[PDB]
């Protein structure tokens, strides 16, 4: 990086035929030298993507871009909303397969953030992943470099063979182009599919299992607030065992897979709060999943509370299913008490239905404190059970009931 | 020559976000109250003696007049709870009675035991009442009394909880109530609470 | 950090650990419950064996004898042997015995997997178990039989079987009785260490036995590298018994404890059952009956006896005379009376005077307490009919028992106790069920109960704690007694037959030394704590890494101080400007550039001499060695 | 003996380059009642740790080309260092033990050229004395 | 020095003597002096 | 880094042996053993050069004894309950056995010369190796924080 | 019926149940077409699976099947030998290198297969498991005739004993198989006589072959001058060696000392005597 930039440096300032000539051999070279230096980097930190599982090779890994920053519920993109992102995203543009584009350059500015603890070698990969943001900088420092560089890419022809899609996704993941990554690995997927093993359309498996990886980090960096409940809908129903767009080093094993499910209710919920069609049972259901973060996310719970209160004609299947948390309970009982809403509500499991079905009186009251009762029994018998078994549970009840009613 | 409280809240029942210190539920242990510093301080003080008087809204009553105080804590036990969270009304009505039972010239402390919740932003108006020069519009602001006395309330929660359900809040108001005239615990988290102990044994 | 598993019998414990760059087999542990399903070898053939009948072949029924609608194989009696098979036993290096018991089956490791390490043990382990396996070899070459059935072990065949034969496991894996000759190969290659004696293996691994206390020679092993210790717990006892305490102290602060020898049937209190069987005996020599207690010459015997002579003197019934029958009777008494150094303190006190540690030696010389080496060895002209006979092999499948039961397996009159918590007495009966005899089965278990391993972990606080996974549930026996149940804070993980297990710890720093000039190389400086730094080549020989003579450099400056010292050098063309992305400086002093950025630095120096000694004199100013 | 402890990636790190004249550096901080060594990058788990390192530049005054006298520098290096190095670097970079040699375009002057070196101490020591051999006769 | 530290830690770990050491001069010492 | 070694008795001669040690302040009593033919009292060690009079046990923490021979143990008796000492002792369990029987005949014997003025006594011998640990072979016990 | 035995491994679980279908299918015997399938299914199911222990005990296998004396071993040692560069765990590569001691005493007479063991095997001997260093030192004590033995004897001086133990063994195995040793050996024995150990000391046995196979050849001292033969300057050390407390080391000694009969009586009469 200091080379380039040195050589850089001193071929700006100089405008001449042969400088311009010089300058651009340079750049060609030092984008080929980047190139290689990528390739090698990629090739030893993580060669469990270049050969067969049962080769020798480090520790399996699997990379995904921090969403911390998107994830906020402050920073609420009322200005587009969800229609005018969508159009942008769209971008007038055909939905065929493309590539080879590189219209960002966050890397520059990008740092690799990662617990020591994770990893004895994070410092070597976050040193990794700051010279490739450097070299990736350096070719895009010049419009005419950035400019031959997209069209050897393009004319590599990264999407025909395999080792190319490889090359390119490493390529990507240097940089930080997510959704190249996720074509190749659902290329690699497809690849794997057609050999004479078992296939299905997507479906969760172990040779399947860098796809999700990826379309579960997609899902989370972008603020698809649809695609985001389909996937979680999917995987309930069948379950497999600054600024800029940071990165983070996580495991490839069964326990980043475990928490995907409640990362994408937790983004879901986050983006519905966020949009600007307000909703009591939208902001009722955010609250109930908002406990994953403070003190933002509390404070956002609390003022989804405030603005509903004491609504009344609130529509709920199984918003008591999905609470697990205790602060949840402990928001909707003060709620409903005389300081939110003064007004009776349901929070035994399943007591909407059965309340809409007869008027509130003095046997309905003893009614749903024997069902009170008999809740709490039940969660004290179970008390140690944890919030992402309920959590897939109310996924899949909604799935299997109201699955058709969105959209 | 001691008053003890206890909160039987449903709040309390639930656990802080997981799970509790000692795997139950919070509610049943401020329900049982600490047994070894009732234990020890029962024992050593073999000649002390107390009462229990409960009034919140209206004139209720449930424990017999006896002097066991163990008989009132089991005759309290299977009650039904009334719909009533009244705060100032009951701290002034405690107050009172203090007030008309020791006298002004009587040497004794008075410790109430509350969860106090309140709201954030929506409960705004209890800044009101605890200070006094508060304006014009709160120069004849009975509150505080004209007499020696305080109120002080303790508690122990996770961050998250704290949060959530306002409980380290209102802490920090009620502190802030008396001009910070007391101290403020800095670990938070997971921590234990052995501090309670230290203060039943420097108490007694 | 790799624990292998071989035995599934929880008091015979086969494991293998792999510890660093070391391996360590465990133990042995012969299963002999394998034995029961084999019909007994009579030292004299009864007519009853001979006219047992046979059972129904489909594929043929002399292979088979029924009894009491239990199936018997009539053939020599094997024994299970654990899976060996599972670790190349070449490889492993050393074997760590812990008591007489856990090393049958050694001479089957040593010869046959063709190991070639070390083996490791206490002097009354050796000499106890060189007795046991010559007087089982003994039992078994006796009388001869013929390996006449070996068609049932089929898996076909065993699923056909009922289940007192189903139930067994690894049928295949069984072995015909190893020979003499095997034995006095196997005892060759072990090596003599006392209790608390550091064993030092490759200058990589420290090993030190421990007394157990259950039985003199028995010893509880640790395995130690100084930022790692393993602990292995074996059959222990913390009751009032002969040998030396049992040792607690030196098994605190370990990481891993690995738990085995815990008490079969925990509900039986020894005391109690001492007393019941001393008075059932009493009650049999009142009514003019005989008494026979199968079992061991080892500390179950001596202490039986030592409260048996005490019992009948305090009951003034001594007129009955004492039968104690085995071919190492009298070398076992006479060990047991010369190794007095292992006893307790008790022991030791009474040798500190000329008297000997156990009382027997008395009966002896006055000729009170009797033992002959067989039953033909003169014991026949001085048998008389009321005695009480201690004998034969406890599983009832050979020894001297099997003739002396057969003899008097047809009176009631008689009686039959059992005292070793080692077989389930019922199976052990039912090749000889059809009988008047009256048996009581009152076994005597001195080692750690539940309650007290409990106590034992909540006293010492191990990181971590490994058991079979027998422990980890309830006896089959009550399936209801939660008491008994093993309580760690810990998840205290467990395994089955041949389960390999890893261990949760992960150290990752041994042991170096230091040579006292390379410590007096560095130059601390004060911060707050002290700071250093040194350079020096590793030298390793037996695992022993050493640091002999033949670093990064971190020189915080403020930015204030470096501008003071800087306008103070005289140095002109000094330039101070404030512009975004930090301070940055030109110097033409010597072309020299000084840029500060945040999340990087970039130093600039020539290599002029005189410009490079003031730059090191600067940093030296203000140079913190790390 | 002073006992202390050893980083185990480092001592892995050292015995294999053991099997197959590296010396080992050491980096240890006082403990409580007892002393510990700690590899560099493990010592940065302590966060702060500012990193700083020193970068001399070595000035040669020559009319031939960068790349090919590069190549020729490389040569006769793996020719004297008796073929120690048996790695390379993508970016036409040869490296000894841990320094760098790169090449590297001057600041502005594009009548001198210069280039940047970075070295520790005992990487110092044994690159100074290099350069002065080099220095000392070469076939120029 | 980090080994003068600690050679000081060292000779820290210090407790009683005897007086005959201390007397002693030639090294050689005097047993039952009033004999 | 200092080593301290003064024995004292048998270091150029035979009998009296006693070798005082105190290797890193620890001070290590390795043997007490005699001379016969001294009458004027000179059979011991040198009491008093640890200290004049004062508990023995506050500056000694280990002892040892290499067999039962007067030579290497003869003056133990005396030194141990005369002078005053109940500290720690460390020597071999037949060593042990073999020792009391002995000095009480040496004791004896020396009573016959008339010479049992301020000698040993058979009730402090007792005491004193009751009072006495054994040791096993090759027993790495370990008789302090930091020395075995 | 090669089908039964894939389906019953399919069915099988990977973690536990795995490994106790191949012991049982282990114990019971095999047929050469049987093998000749079940090395591929199991070659196969060691690619698929990635857990230490079964690969371990896999690679036993593979031990066990080419110690079948009815069997063709050709196509599987290529793929062992493809395995064991493809290998990682050090256990399962000392088990694969005991495989290649199997195959090596098996098939003798290639000498491709030979050399190509012994380049593999010198190769991972780079791996710093003392294990696998002591596995591939059998190897190379194996398989030689007409530089290993300079390799070997550079390894003479490795910081574990064992391997020290397992060099010394090479040297006798490879003297066994006739090879013309070398002399520079003797001092890096004699070095090794000064080790702590026991059986590094016994077997360097070493000394007295190099001693009976150039018993007249002259060796100077180091200090001393003097010229002396290696008999009787090898007669010495197991002389001063007899003194060593180790009792297996002095019965070695003492035996291997009868042997030499190749020695001046004199020197004898020397030694024996009390002054």
């Amino acid at each position: 990086l200091h080379r380039m930039k040195d050589l850089c440096r001193y071929m700006n300032n100089f405008d001449s035929e042969a400088h311009a000539k010089y300058k651009n051999q340079v750049v060609y070279s030092t984008m080929l030298v980047f190139f290689k230096n990528a390739f090698q980097y990629v090739n030893s930190i993580q060669p469990s993507l270049f050969q067969g599982p049962n080769a020798p090779s480090q520790v399996p890994l699997v990379l995904l871009e921090d969403v911390s920053n998107v994830y906020g519920d402050v920073e609420i993109d009322r200005n587009k909303h969800i229609h005018k992102k969508r159009k942008l995203a769209e971008g007038r543009e055909k939905t065929m397969s493309s590539d080879d584009e590189d219209c960002s350059a966050k890397g520059r500015n990008r740092h690799i953030v990662v617990n020591k603890a994770e990893l004895a070698n994070s410092t070597e990969v976050l040193e990794s992943f700051k010279l490739a943001r450097e070299s990736w900088e350096l070719l895009y420092s010049l419009e005419f470099l950035d400019k031959e560089f997209t069209r050897i890419c393009l004319a590599w022809k990264t999407d025909t063979w395999l080792w190319l899609r490889i090359f390119l996704t490493d390529m990507i993941i240097y940089q930080g182009q997510y959704k190249k990554a996720i074509a190749s690995l659902h290329h690699l997927a497809a690849l794997q599919g057609s050999i004479s093993q078992p296939q299905i359309t997507g479906q969760g498996t172990l040779e399947h299992q860098r796809a999700l990886i990826q379309l579960a980090t997609c899902h989370f960096a972008l603020g698809e607030y649809r695609m985001t409940c389909e996937k979680v809908l999917d995987l309930m129903c069948y379950m497999v065992l600054r600024k800029g767009s940071d990165l983070k080093l996580l495991p490839c094993t069964s326990k980043a897979i475990m928490p995907y499910c409640l990362h994408l209710m937790l983004a879901c919920f986050k983006l519905r709060a966020f949009t600007d069609n307000r909703d009591d049972m939208a902001l009722g259901h955010v609250i109930v999943l908002l406990q994953q973060e403070w003190p933002r996310g509390e404070n956002l719970f609390l003022k989804a509370v405030n603005k509903i209160c004491q609504q009344g004609n609130f529509q709920y299947e199984n918003f008591f299913n999905y609470v697990t948390n205790i602060d949840m309970l402990e928001e909707f009982a003060y709620l409903r008490t005389q300081e939110g809403g003064k007004i009776h509500l349901e929070l035994l499991p399943n007591q909407g239905m059965l309340i809409k079905h007869h008027t509130v009186t003095r046997g309905i009251t003893k009614g749903v404190k024997e069902d009170f009762r008999l809740a709490m029994e039940r969660q004290v018998s179970r008390c140690g059970e944890n919030l992402m078994v309920v959590l897939h549970r109310f996924c899949i009840n909604e799935k299997i009931l109201l699955l058709q009613t969105l959209t | 020559p001691t008053v003890v409280v206890m909160d039987v809240s449903l709040s309390m029942t639930r656990p802080v976000s997981i799970e509790g210190s000692e795997e139950y539920q919070r509610k049943h242990l401020a329900a049982h109250g600490l047994t070894m510093l009732f234990e020890h301080m029962a024992t050593n003080y073999k000649l002390e003696f107390t009462a229990l008087v409960v009034f919140s809204s209206l004139w209720e009553l449930m424990v017999p007049f006896t002097r066991d105080y163990n008989t009132l804590q089991e005759a309290l036990s299977n009650m039904d709870d009334y719909d009533k969270t009244c705060l100032e009304s009951a701290l002034v009505g405690v107050c009172n009675i203090v007030q008309q039972e020791w006298g002004g010239a009587i040497p004794c402390q008075v410790v109430l035991v509350t969860d106090g919740c309140l709201g954030i932003g929506r409960g705004s108006l209890r800044h009101s009442l605890a200070t006094q020069n508060q304006r014009s519009e709160s120069n004849r602001f009975p509150l505080p009394f004209p007499f020696p006395s305080k109120l002080y309330i303790m508690c122990m929660a996770n961050l998250e909880e704290l949060q959530s359900t306002d409980s380290l809040e209102c802490l920090e108001r009620l502190i802030d109530l008396n001009n910070g005239e007391g101290q403020i615990f800095t670990i938070d988290g997971p921590l234990c609470l052995k501090n309670v102990q230290s203060m039943f044994g420097k108490l007694i | 950090m790799k624990l292998y598993c071989l035995s599934g019998h929880p008091t015979l414990p086969c494991n293998v650990l792999k510890f660093k760059s070391t391996t360590i087999m465990l133990d042995c542990g012969l299963d002999m419950t394998s034995t029961l399903n084999f019909l007994p070898l009579p030292l004299v053939q009864s007519p009853r064996l001979s006219n047992l009948p046979g059972w129904s072949l489909k594929d043929l029924d002399k292979e088979l004898k029924e009894c009491s609608g239990h199936v018997f194989v009539d053939s020599v009696p094997e024994f299970c042997l654990p899976e060996t098979e599972l670790i190349d036993l070449s490889t492993v290096d050393v074997i760590l015995i812990s008591n007489y018991h856990c090393m049958m089956a050694l001479p089957y490791i040593t010869e046959h997997t063709g190991f070639t390490g070390t083996v490791y043990a206490t002097e009354p382990t050796v000499q106890i178990g060189r007795l046991l396996m010559e007087e089982l070899v003994n039992f078994i070459e006796r009388v001869p039989k013929a390996q006449s059935a070996s068609l049932w072990k089929n898996k076909d065949i065993q699923r056909l079987l009922p289940s007192p034969l189903k139930d067994a496991v690894e049928v295949s894996t069984w072995r015909r009785c190893y020979t003499m000759q095997e034995v006095n190969s196997a005892l060759s290659k072990i090596q003599l260490v006392g209790y608390s004696q550091k064993i030092e293996l490759f200058g990589a691994v420290q090993v030190t036995p421990l007394s157990s206390g259950y039985a003199l020679g028995s010893s509880n092993w640790i395995i130690q590298s100084h930022y790692e210790k393993v602990s292995y717990v074996s059959g222990s006892s913390l009751l009032t018994t002969h040998p030396q305490p049992m040792d607690q102290a030196s098994l605190k602060n370990s990481d891993v404890l690995v738990l085995t020898g815990l008490t079969q049937i925990p509900t039986a209190n020894p005391d109690g059952m001492v007393g019941e069987f001393c008075s059932n005996l009493a009650l049999t020599v009142r009514n003019g009956g005989n008494v026979l207690v199968p079992c061991y010459p080892s500390g179950v015997i001596y202490d039986l006896l030592e409260c048996l002579y005490q019992y009948i003197d305090s009951a003034g019934l001594s007129s009955v005379p004492l039968y104690f029958i085995s071919p190492v009777a009298n070398s076992s008494l006479e060990f047991s009376q010369i190794f007095a150094e292992w006893l307790c303190h008790n022991k030791q006190s009474k040798v500190y005077l000329p008297e000997p540690p156990f009382p027997h030696a008395e009966l002896i010389q006055t000729n009170k307490l009797k033992h002959y080496p067989s039953i033909h060895g003169d014991f026949s002209n001085d048998f008389r009919q009321p005695c009480v006979v201690f004998t034969g092999h406890p599983s009832l499948r050979f020894g001297d028992v099997v003739h002396f039961m057969e003899l008097w397996g047809k009176s009631s009159l008689n009686t039959v106790i059992f005292t070793e918590p080692d077989f389930s007495y019922l199976e052990a009966l039912a090749p000889y069920q059809p009988l008047a005899m009256k048996c009581i089965y009152c076994p005597i278990d001195t080692r750690l109960n539940f309650i007290q391993v409990s106590k034992l972990l909540k006293e010492v606080q191990p990181l971590h704690v490994v058991c079979p996974e027998q422990y980890t549930q309830p006896p089959p026996a009550q399936s209801h007694r939660m008491d008994l149940m093993i309580d760690c804070q810990p998840p205290a993980m467990s395994y089955r037959r041949a389960e390999v297990l890893a261990l949760p710890f992960k150290r990752r720093y041994e042991k170096i030394e230091i040579m006292p000039e390379l410590a007096d190389s560095l130059v601390p400086m004060e911060i707050k704590i002290s700071l250093a730094t040194v350079s020096a080549v590793l030298h390793t020989k037996d695992n022993k890494h050493l640091l002999q003579p033949p670093p990064l450099l971190s020189g915080s400056i403020p930015v204030e101080q470096f501008v003071q010292t800087l306008e103070k050098h005289g140095f002109s063309d000094i330039k101070v400007e404030d512009t975004a992305k930090g301070h940055i400086v030109l110097l033409q002093e010597a072309e020299t550039l000084i840029q500060i950025e945040e999340d990087s630095t970039h130093i600039i120096c020539d290599n002029d001499e005189m410009l490079r000694v003031r730059l090191r004199d600067l940093v030296l100013k203000f140079l913190q060695k790390f | 003996s002073i006992p202390v402890g050893i980083s185990l990636g480092l001592l892995k790190r050292e015995m294999a380059q053991g099997l197959l004249p590296r010396l080992l550096h050491g980096t240890l901080i006082m403990k409580e009642s007892n002393f510990r060594l700690v590899s560099s990058e493990q010592a940065l788990k302590e966060l702060a740790e500012h990193q700083l390192r020193f970068t001399c530049r070595v000035h040669l005054h020559d009319t031939r080309k960068e790349q090919e006298t590069a190549l020729r520098v490389y040569s006769h290096l793996k020719s004297v260092l008796k073929d120690h190095c048996v790695q390379h670097l993508p970016d036409g970079s040869v490296t000894v033990e841990s320094v760098l040699l790169q090449a590297a375009a001057p600041s502005e002057d594009p009548g001198t050229k210069v280039l940047l070196v970075s070295w520790t101490y005992q990487d110092e020591e044994l690159g100074s004395f290099l350069t002065s051999l080099l220095k000392k006769g070469l076939p120029q | 020095s980090l080994w003068s530290n600690r050679i000081n830690t060292a000779n820290s770990r210090k407790h009683q003597e005897f007086a005959g050491r201390l007397n002693s001069v030639n090294n050689r010492a005097e047993l039952y002096q009033h004999l | 880094p200092e080593i301290r070694v003064t024995p004292l008795g048998a270091g150029q001669d035979v009998g009296r042996s006693c070798i005082l040690v105190s290797i890193a302040g620890k001070n290590v009593m390795l043997d007490c053993g005699m001379h016969m033919g001294f009458n004027d009292d000179r059979r011991f060690p040198d009491f008093s050069y640890i200290t004049q009079n004062g508990r023995l046990t506050d500056f000694l923490d280990c002892v040892i004894i290499s067999h039962f021979h007067l030579d290497h143990c003869g003056a133990l008796p005396y030194f141990s309950e005369m002078v005053g000492y109940d500290g720690p002792i460390y020597m071999t369990h037949p060593t042990q056995a073999i020792c009391p029987i002995l000095l009480e005949d040496y004791r004896k014997i020396a009573v016959d010369k008339k010479g049992e003025a301020n000698f040993f006594t058979s009730q402090m011998i007792k005491d004193c190796m009751k009072k006495v640990v054994a040791v096993h072979l090759h027993q790495t016990v370990q008789v302090d924080d930091e020395l075995e | 019926k090669s089908a039964a035995l894939h389906i019953d491994l399919c069915k099988a679980t990977s973690p536990a149940d795995a490994l106790q279908y191949l012991l049982q299918f282990a114990r019971k015997p095999v047929e050469a077409e049987s093998v000749e399938g079940v090395v591929r299914i199991l070659l196969e199911h060691y690619y698929k699976e990635n857990d230490p222990s079964v690969r371990l005990k896999i690679a036993s296998l593979l031990g066990l099947l080419s110690k079948t004396a009815g069997f063709s071993p050709d196509c599987i040692m290529d793929d062992a030998i493809n395995i064991l560069q493809n290998e990682k765990s050090h256990q399962v590569l000392a088990q694969l290198l005991d495989t290649l001691l199997a195959i090596g005493t098996k098939l003798p007479e290639n000498q491709a297969i030979q050399m190509r063991l012994v380049d593999v095997a010198c190769k991972h001997l780079t791996d710093t498991s003392h294990g696998v260093r002591n596995k591939c030192l059998q190897l190379l004590g194996n398989l030689g005739s007409l530089d290993v033995q300079k390799i070997i004897g550079d390894y003479f001086s490795d910081q574990d004993p064992r391997v020290r133990t397992a060099a010394i063994k090479a040297m006798l195995q490879l003297h066994e198989r006739g090879l013309k040793l070398h002399q520079t050996i003797y001092n890096q024995a004699c070095k090794l006589l000064s080790d702590d150990y026991e059986q590094v000391r016994s077997a360097a046995q070493l000394i007295w072959v190099v001693s009976q196979l150039y018993p007249e050849s002259i060796v100077p001292i180091p200090s001393s001058n003097e010229e002396i033969r290696l008999v009787d300057d090898a007669f010495g050390k197991i002389c001063h060696m007899v003194s060593d407390g180790s009792w297996v080391v002095r019965v070695q000694a003492a035996k291997l000392l009868g042997s030499m009969e190749q020695v001046s009586s004199h020197f004898l009469e020397q030694t024996l005597d009390k002054k």
